[PDB]
RNA sequence: UGUUGCUGUUAAAGGGUUCGUAGUUGAAUUGAGGGCCUCUAAGGCGCAAUGGUUUAGUCCCAUCCACUUCGGAUUGGUGACCC
RNA sequence: GAAGAUGAUUAGAGACCAUUGUAGUCCACACUGCAAACGAUGACACCCAUGAAUUGGGGACUCAGCACGUUAUCUGACUUCUUCACGCGAAAGCUUUGAGGUUACAGUCUC
C-alpha cells in the first residue's frame, strides 16, 4: 500500500514536470495535500488546481506552468527547530536563495521563512525548488 | 555472467514455466528441454528423380497413377548436433536477433 | 490570422483539385505519432487526412518561407523521383536552394567539402529516407518542415504537413499550393486570378 | 493484492452516484424493512437478501430507500445471526476440504488450501474479538 | 596567424564589426565551428591556455605497436567563460595544437550568483550542480565568502578559470583516472543556466538572430 | 529580471531565452532549440513584416513533441484556425 | 532535359477537376466534405 | 559501516517457495467565517448607455452573372465585434 | 543404466566409443531438504510512451435463443519491436514487463 499520502502525490508532479506536461492527475486527496499546493500557487509555481468530488475520495487535478523543478517529501517528518532551520535549508536544497522547505506547526502549514518570523519550529513536511 | 541471449536460447519466456519436458535426439540420444531443442521438418523423398523415372515406367497404378508418398518426420536436434552438420551456423550480432518464426 | 477578411482560406476549386489527385488520403498504415491528423478510416482501410488540418499546415509553412528574405537560405530535398521534378520548378520561382537525387552527408556540417552550405530552414519530401538531412539540421540549429506520410515518424521535424507521398500527382499538388500562395504574399500575384502555370509541369515525366 | 497467494483482480461493484431514491421507486421505508425480515426467516444471509430485493423490486440500495442497511434492520428485530457472514462461509468450505482430505491424503492442493483457510479464519476471529461481535473465548477448534 | 578566410556566416560577421561579442552568438544558440571566432572577439590578455594532461595511448598491432598521445587543453576567461578540449595526435606537438582548437569550439558561459550575501560582483556559484563523466560525479556546493577554492588541485585550476573563488566540493567513484575528472567538473559548470530559477523568469523577450538581420551583408559576403 | 546586487545592478552575462511551450530556459548548449519566425499577414495578402516569434526547446525534438506544442501556441494567438 | 515538354493547354489539371469528367470517392470522404465550410464541390 | 549519506543482474552480496508471531509500518472524513466604506488595487470569458462614413470588421443584401478558384456597391444591417 | 565384466582406441585407457550388467530407473508408506531451486533481478504500492499480435472474461432441435471469425473497447495474465520514449548503468545491457522517476540522495518492510 501507500504509507505516505504526500509521496503518492508529489511523485506524479515531479515526473510530469520532467516530461514538461502541463497538467497532472492526483489519485487521492487530503486536507494536507491541499495546503501544500496552496503555498506554491501563491509564490507562483502553479496556475490553478481543481478538487473533484466522487463522494468517496476526491481526485485533485493541477495545472503546471512548468515553473517547478522538484517537489519532494520528507517522509519520517523529522523534528526541525529554530536553530535547525539552517541545517535542513543547506543540506536538502540547492540554495538558500530560492529553496523552500515547508513545515507543519500548531499554527498551520507554512514556509520556513514564515516559520522563523513567528518563531515556532515543528515537524517537516515537504520541500520544493 | 553476461546475458548473451535475452531468451537464453529458448522459446520459453521468463516467469511462466521454468520447466519444459526433455526430448531425445535422433543423432546422439542427448536430452535437452523441448524449447531449447532445434526443430526442423524434413519432407524426405522415397525416390531420387533419376530413379523416379525408371520406377514410374514399370508402374501403372502408381507414379503417374497416384503421386508418390514421402516420409515425413519432425527432427529435434541438440545444439552441438545441429552446428556440426552446419544446418545452424553462427551469425553476426544484427542477424542473431532475427527470427523467421515457425515458417521456412 | 486576423485582422483579415478570411484571407488564405480553402475554397471550392482548391478542394476540387486535392480530392481529384488523391492527396486527401494518406498511407494505409496507422500512425505512430500522427494519430490526431487522421479522420476516420475507409472501407478500403486507407486513412483519410482531414482537409482543414492540412490546409492550415500549408498556410503556416507559407508564413515561414515568407519570413526568409533571401530564399536561397531555404533548402528543398527529395530522394524520390515523384518529388524530384517539382523541386526544380519550385527553385526557379521561389528562388530556393536545393539538392535532389540523393542527400549527401556533411553538406550541412562538414567544413572541408565544396558542397558545404549552411541553411536557415530545410524542407523534405519524405522524412523517412531524407533522414540524414534532418539529423544534420539538428546540430546546426535549422528548423524543419516535412511532408509527412501518416506512417512516418516525426523525429527531428519541427512542423509537419500531412501528405501522401505515393504517386506523382499527390506530391506535385502540395509544392504547387505552397509556391502559389508564397508568390501571392511576395511580389503580390493576386488571388483573383487562377495561378499562371499548371500542375502538369510539376509532374515527373521521365526524360 | 490478494491476501494469500497470487492474484490481482479489479472485479468489484461500484456505487450509484445518486444516493437519493429513484422516481420509479415510490415504496416507503416500511415496505423495504418488511421484505428484508420476511426473507430472513428462510435462513437467507444479507448478501442474498439484497440480491432478491434489487432484482425484483428495482431497489437501488437498501441504504438509499431506508435509513439503514440490511444487518441493522435484522439486529433491531432480533433476527440477526451471531456468526458473521464472512466467517461462517470459510468454516463451511474448511470442513468440506477436511472431508476430501480424510479420504485423499495424496491430494497436495486441497491440503495447502486448508492451511490458508485456517489462518484466514483465525485472522477474522482475532478481529471480531477486538471489535466485539463474538465471545472472547471463541476459537476455530 | 596566417591570413584567414571565413566559411561560416558567423565568421564573416565577426571579421566585420557586426557581432562584437560572444554573448550575441551564445544568446541565440549557434555552434562555434572556427576557433578564430573566439580570438577576434575576445582579445588576448584575457585568455589563458593550460595543458591539464598529456599521456601516451597505445594501439596494439602485430609485432611492434603504434603509439599516440592524448592531451587535454583548458581555456577561458576569469569573466565567466570556460571550455575544455581533448584531442589525439600521433606526436606530442600535434595533439597539443589540435586540443587548443577543439577547446575554443566547446566554450560555454558561466552563471555565478551569490550565497545569500550580496556585495560587489559574484564570488559564488548560484546553486548546487553536478556533472558526470564515467563513474565520477562531482557535487559543487556554494560557499560563504572567504572560503577559498576548496577542492583538489585538478579541479582548483578548472574553477579558477570559471571565476568561481568560493566553493566546497566532493567527488565520488574512481577519481584517479584524470581525464574523466576534467569532463565531469566541466559539465557541472554548464548545468547552472540549465536550471530554472525564479529570478530569471519574467517571459523575457526574444528578438531576431544576428544572422537574419545581417542576411543582406552575408549575400554580399558570398560574392 | 536576472540576478541583482543590493545596489540593484545586473551581474549577468546574459539572460537566456524562454521556450514558450515548457517555460524552461533555452541553453546555449542546446543547438536543437530552434527559433521559428513566421511572418504575419493582413487583408489583401500583404506581409506586415516578421513580428511574431516562437522558440522551441531541444528536448522537444528528442521525441518530436515539437509539432504538438507549436499548435497550442499558435491556436491561442489566433494564427491557426480551428472550427 | 528540355526533351521534357509538359505544357498542355488545361490539360490534366481541369480534366481531373472534372469539366464533366466525373470524380467518385469514398462515402467517408463525402461525409468530410459536406461538413467542411466549403462543402462538396461539383462532380463529387 | 554509509542515521545525515552505501551497495547486492553480471564486480564481495536477495534467502528454493509459502504461511506466520514478536517487531516495524499503515488510506480518506469532522475544518480553520463573514459584511459596509476608501482606495484608479487589479482582473474580468457580467453589463445599461452612448461613441465609431472602410476614422475598423464579418453575415445579409445590391449589381453583375462567373458553368468552377472574380468583385466591388452605400445609409448597407438596434446584426457580429473592436478602442 | 552408475559399479562390475569383456572388445577396441592409445605410448599408457573401468577411458570418450562398442557389446553386456548390479544398485537405481516405476508404485505404496516413511526419511533426506543438499540444485545454475536462475530471470544469478526479494515483497507490497504509486507515476511513466511507441506498434503489431497471441491467451481468458465482459461490452457494442437435440451438451445448441448455438459455435467460430472480423471491426472497435475494456479489465487480468505471459512476453516482442530483430525503429520500445524519457532515464539509468563502467559497459554489456535494462524500459508501464525497470537495473527508470537517486548526490535535486528519505513511499514501506525484510534478508
Amino acid at each position: 500500500t501507500m504509507m505516505s499520502v504526500l509521496a503518492n502525490a508529489l511523485r506524479c508532479i515531479a515526473s510530469a514536470e520532467r516530461r514538461g506536461k502541463r497538467q497532472v492527475l492526483i489519485r487521492p486527496s487530503s486536507k494536507v495535500v491541499v495546503k501544500f499546493l496552496q503555498v506554491m500557487q501563491k509564490h507562483g509555481y502553479i496556475g490553478e488546481f481543481e478538487i473533484i468530488d466522487d463522494h468517496r475520495a476526491g481526485k485533485i487535478v493541477v495545472n503546471l506552468n512548468g515553473r517547478l523543478n522538484k517537489c519532494g517529501a520528507i517522509c519520517p517528518r523529522f523534528d526541525c527547530t529554530t536553530p535547525d532551520f539552517e541545517k535542513w535549508v543547506k543540506n536538502i536544497l540547492p540554495s538558500r536563495q530560492f529553496g523552500f522547505v515547508v513545515l507543519t506547526t500548531s499554527l498551520g502549514i507554512m514556509d520556513h521563512e514564515e516559520a522563523r518570523a513567528r518563531n515556532t519550529g515543528g515537524k517537516v513536511l515537504g520541500f520544493f525548488y | 555472467m553476461t546475458t548473451k541471449r535475452r531468451n537464453h536460447g529458448r522459446a520459453k519466456p521468463p516467469c511462466s514455466r521454468g520447466r519444459t519436458r526433455p526430448v531425445h535426439c535422433f543423432n546422439c540420444g542427448r536430452l535437452a528441454p523441448k524449447d531449447k531443442a532445434v526443430g526442423r521438418f524434413v519432407v524426405r523423398r522415397m525416390l531420387d528423380q533419376a530413379s523416379a523415372r525408371d520406377v514410374a515406367e514399370a508402374s501403372n497404378v502408381y507414379g503417374a497413377g497416384f503421386p508418390m508418398p514421402k516420409l515425413y518426420m519432425k527432427q529435434r536436434f541438440c545444439i552441438a548436433c545441429a552446428i556440426h552438420s552446419r544446418t545452424v551456423r553462427a551469425r553476426p550480432t544484427d542477424m542473431r536477433k532475427r527470427r523467421f518464426t515457425t515458417k521456412v | 490570422v486576423e485582422s483579415g477578411a478570411k484571407v488564405l482560406r480553402m475554397k471550392e476549386g482548391d478542394v476540387q483539385k486535392l480530392v481529384a489527385m488523391h492527396c486527401h488520403l494518406g498511407t494505409k498504415n496507422r500512425s505512430n505519432a500522427m494519430k490526431k491528423y487522421i479522420h476516420s478510416r475507409t472501407k478500403e482501410g486507407t486513412n483519410i487526412i482531414d482537409l482543414h488540418m492540412t490546409w492550415e499546415k500549408l498556410i503556416l509553412a507559407a508564413r515561414v518561407i515568407a519570413a526568409v528574405e533571401n530564399p536561397q537560405d531555404v533548402t528543398v530535398c527529395s530522394t524520390r523521383l515523384f518529388g524530384q521534378r517539382a523541386i526544380f520548378k519550385f527553385s526557379q520561382l521561389v528562388g530556393t536552394s536545393f539538392l535532389a537525387g540523393r542527400f549527401i552527408p556533411g553538406t550541412f556540417t562538414n567544413q572541408i567539402q565544396k558542397k558545404f552550405m549552411q541553411p536557415r530552414v530545410l524542407l523534405v519530401t519524405d522524412p523517412r529516407t531524407d533522414h540524414q538531412a534532418l539529423r544534420e539540421a539538428s546540430l546546426v540549429n535549422i528548423p524543419v518542415i516535412a511532408f509527412c506520410d501518416t506512417d512516418a515518424p516525426l523525429e527531428f521535424v519541427d512542423i509537419a504537413i500531412p501528405c501522401n507521398n505515393r504517386g506523382r500527382y499527390s506530391i506535385s499538388m502540395m509544392y504547387w499550393l505552397l509556391a502559389r500562395e508564397v508568390l501571392r504574399l511576395r511580389g503580390t500575384i493576386p488571388r483573383s486570378v487562377p495561378w499562371d502555370v499548371k500542375v502538369d509541369l510539376f509532374f515527373y515525366r521521365d526524360p | 493484492v490478494r491476501m494469500q497467494g497470487v492474484g490481482h483482480g479489479k472485479s468489484a461493484s461500484s456505487l450509484p452516484f445518486c444516493r437519493t431514491p429513484p422516481s420509479w421507486l415510490k415504496i416507503a421505508s416500511r415496505d423495504v424493512i418488511d421484505a428484508v425480515c420476511k426473507l430472513a426467516k428462510k435462513g437467507l444471509t444479507p448478501s442474498r437478501i439484497g440480491m432478491q430485493l434489487r432484482d425484483s423490486m428495482g431497489i437501488a440500495q437498501v441504504k438509499n430507500v431506508t435509513g439503514r442497511k440490511i444487518l441493522r434492520i435484522l439486529k433491531h428485530k432480533g433476527m440477526a445471526p451471531e456468526i458473521p457472514e464472512d466467517l461462517y462461509c470459510l468454516i463451511k468450505r474448511a470442513t468440506e476440504m477436511r472431508k476430501h482430505l480424510e479420504r485423499n491424503t495424496k491430494d497436495r492442493d486441497t491440503k495447502f488450501r486448508l492451511i490458508l483457510v485456517e489462518s484466514r479464519i483465525h485472522r477474522l476471529a482475532r478481529y471480531y474479538k477486538r471489535v466485539k461481535q463474538l465471545p472472547p473465548t471463541w476459537k476455530y477448534e | 596567424k596566417e591570413e584567414w578566410v571565413p566559411c561560416t556566416k558567423l565568421g564573416r560577421l565577426v571579421k566585420e564589426q557586426k557581432i562584437t561579442s560572444l554573448e550575441e552568438i551564445f544568446l541565440f544558440s549557434m555552434p562555434i565551428k572556427e576557433h578564430q571566432i573566439v580570438d577576434q572577439l575576445i582579445k588576448e590578455s584575457d585568455m589563458r591556455d593550460e595543458l591539464m594532461l598529456i599521456v601516451p595511448v597505445q594501439k596494439a598491432t602485430s609485432a611492434g605497436q603504434r603509439t599516440r598521445f592524448k592531451a587535454f587543453n583548458i581555456v577561458g576567461d576569469g569573466n565567466g567563460h570556460i571550455g575544455v578540449g581533448a584531442r589525439v595526435g600521433k606526436e606530442v606537438s600535434l595533439a597539443i595544437r589540435a586540443s587548443m582548437i577543439a577547446a575554443k569550439l566547446n566554450v560555454v558561459p558561466i552563471r555565478r550568483g551569490y550565497w545569500g550575501n550580496k556585495i560587489g560582483e559574484p564570488h559564488t556559484i548560484p546553486m548546487k550542480v553536478t556533472g558526470k563523466c564515467g563513474s565520477v560525479s562531482v557535487r559543487l556546493i556554494p560557499a560563504p565568502r572567504g572560503a577559498g577554492i576548496v577542492a583538489a588541485p585538478v579541479p582548483k585550476k578548472i574553477l579558477e578559470f570559471a571565476g568561481v573563488e568560493d566553493v566546497y566540493t566532493s567527488s565520488c567513484g574512481n577519481t584517479r583516472t584524470r581525464g574523466n575528472f576534467i569532463m565531469a567538473t566541466f559539465y557541472a559548470l554548464r548545468k547552472t543556466y540549465g536550471f530554472l530559477t525564479p529570478d530569471l523568469w519574467a517571459e523575457t523577450e526574444v528578438s531576431r538572430d544576428p544572422t537574419d538581420e545581417h542576411s543582406d551583408f552575408l549575400t554580399m559576403g558570398s560574392k | 529580471i536576472g540576478t541583482y546586487n543590493e545596489e540593484g545592478v545586473n551581474v549577468d552575462l546574459y539572460i537566456p531565452r524562454k521556450c514558450h511551450a515548457t517555460n524552461n530556459l533555452i541553453t546555449s548548449y542546446d543547438h536543437s532549440a530552434v527559433q521559428i519566425a513566421i511572418a504575419n499577414v493582413d487583408a489583401n495578402g500583404v506581409l506586415n513584416g516578421t513580428t511574431t516569434t516562437f522558440c522551441i526547446a531541444g528536448y522537444l525534438r528528442r521525441q518530436a513533441e515539437s509539432d504538438h506544442a507549436i499548435n497550442h501556441l499558435a491556436i491561442s494567438k489566433g494564427i491557426i484556425r480551428i472550427k | 532535359e528540355r526533351e521534357r515538354r509538359m505544357d498542355y493547354v488545361p490539360e490534366v489539371s481541369h480534366v481531373d477537376q472534372a469539366i464533366q469528367d466525373g470524380v467518385h470517392v469514398d462515402k467517408q470522404t463525402f461525409s468530410m466534405l459536406k461538413r467542411m465550410e466549403t462543402g462538396v464541390p461539383r462532380h463529387v
